[PDB]
């Protein structure tokens, strides 16, 4: 039922959470943010990183 | 980073 990411699709595969506690979206599919493996350290989504 | 696997 719930949707996430910038694509507004249901959760699938590995999801990564924006480290900005105020991020409106928070969770993104690895694929939608160009990831294939969990990155070390803090991670911020494109919008929060200023894309 | 914080990540989680989709679960049914
Ligand atoms: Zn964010
Ligand atoms: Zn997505």
């Amino acid at each position: 039922e719930p949707t996430y990411c910038l694509c507004n699709q249901v959760s699938y595969g590995e999801m990564i959470g924006c480290d900005n506690d105020e991020c409106p979206i928070e969770w993104f599919h690895f694929s939608c943010v160009g990831l294939n493996h969990k990155p070390k350290g803090k991670w911020y989504c494109p919008k929060c990183r200023g894309e | 980073a914080r990540t989680k696997q989709t679960a049914r």
